[PDB]
């Protein structure tokens, strides 16, 4: 079994106020079945979409969730993943700078 | 520079009720265009770029045939593979398939492949020339066998040298406007310190397509690996692709490190400097 | 476009 490495990211380069997408890329894990979700300051957010599913030449997969969103001072936003190989959810927070 | 196309296939067993989960996905180049999903409502092969529909409804019920096709054959193999290891009705597990070819600058044939994996581990492969297995262990030799006595490879061959590389020309001409068109990286550097001693220099490439692409950091002219780092590169989601490199230094001399970077939608590399 | 027929294992 092979746990996910995960990215949290915007599409576009982030200003307060503006217009945007969230990412969150899931890679390197095994078996296929993963549980994705994104955060705003702790709550699900609900219209989320995943791109379909492939695989590396290690034939290991990768997804990518994505979501609009328009990014401001006071929210916080964050990705959270669950799969076999973890016993607890990884939440990974949204740095603007990586 | 060089393309390819490229098929990948997923399945995985659903123990206690019903067919496999399948899920096939088509790529030329580093761009999605087909997807078939079993758990879709349609039970088509869908487009997934703009070019890919200017095929008509024949291509539409060609290609949605030859993939639920490609379906039972999983389904058949997950069985298959189960008695061949010996293992119970009550775990699910994964089939992976991917077959393609790659051209070189001039369009022509360069080479192609067919691999197959069990669990997320090798199984059997179509080596290089075409013609021959590559067999990861006893049960995979036994397919071997099967598909050496009823001349499978040359079948594959065919298809590898010929249609495949056809219709991987004939994508590129249609979708010229994106799949011909090679996006640089727009480049910048930023900078974060850490206490009074050390700061990080982060030198990011953004919006580029392919994804191939190269960053290197040099010290007072030379290839420096030690304190860096190298994030894999990431889909931006409208279709290009993201990556950065970081380097630590000394406070105050950030001006002796350089970030080098080569794709092939630059002429010559760039270098960047704080 | 796919490859017309796979062979089982």
């Amino acid at each position: 079994q092979r746990t996910p490495k995960i990215q949290v990211y915007s599409r576009h380069p982030a200003e307060n106020g503006k217009s945007n997408f969230l990412n969150c890329y899931v890679s390197g894990f095994h078996p296929s079945d993963i549980e994705v979700d994104l955060l705003k300051n702790g709550e699900r957010i609900e219209k989320v979409e995943h791109s379909d599913l492939s695989f590396s030449k290690d034939w290991s997969f990768y997804l990518l969730y994505y979501t609009e969103f328009t990014p401001t001072e006071k929210d916080e936003y964050a990705c959270r993943v669950n799969h076999v190989t973890l016993s607890q959810p990884k939440i990974v927070k949204w740095d603007r700078d990586m | 520079g060089s393309h390819s196309m490229r098929y990948f296939f997923t399945s995985v067993s659903r123990p206690g009720r019903g067919e496999p989960r399948f899920i096939a996905v088509g790529y030329v180049d580093d761009t999605q265009f087909v997807r078939f999903d079993s758990d879709a409502a349609s039970q088509r092969m869908e487009p997934r770029a703009p070019w890919i529909e200017q095929e008509g409804p024949e291509y539409w019920d060609g290609e949605t045939r030859k993939v639920k096709a490609h379906s039972q054959t999983h389904r058949v193999d997950l069985g298959t593979l189960r008695g061949y290891y010996n293992q119970s009705e009550a775990g699910s597990h994964t089939v992976q398939r991917m077959y393609g070819c790659d051209v070189g600058s001039d369009w022509r044939f360069l080479r192609g492949y067919h691999q197959y994996a069990y669990d997320g581990k090798d199984y059997i492969a179509l080596k290089e020339d075409l013609r021959s297995w590559t067999a990861a262990d006893m049960a995979a030799q036994t397919t071997k066998h099967k598909w050496e006595a009823a001349h499978v490879a040359e079948q594959l061959r065919a298809y590898l040298e010929g249609t495949c590389v056809e219709w991987l020309r004939r994508y590129l001409e249609n979708g010229k406007e994106t799949l011909q068109r090679t996006d640089a990286p727009k480049t910048h550097m930023t900078h974060h310190a850490v206490s009074d001693h050390e700061a990080t220099l982060r030198c990011w490439a953004l919006s580029f397509y392919p994804a191939e692409i190269t960053l290197t950091w040099q010290r007072d002219g030379e290839d420096q690996t030690q304190d860096t780092e190298l994030v894999e590169t990431r889909p931006a989601g409208d279709g290009t692709f993201q990556k950065w490199a970081a380097v630590v230094v000394p406070s105050g001399q950030e001006q002796r490190y350089t970030c080098h970077v080569q794709h092939e939608g630059l002429p010559k590399p760039l270098t960047l400097r704080w | 476009v796919l490859h017309d027929d796979l062979l089982e294992a």
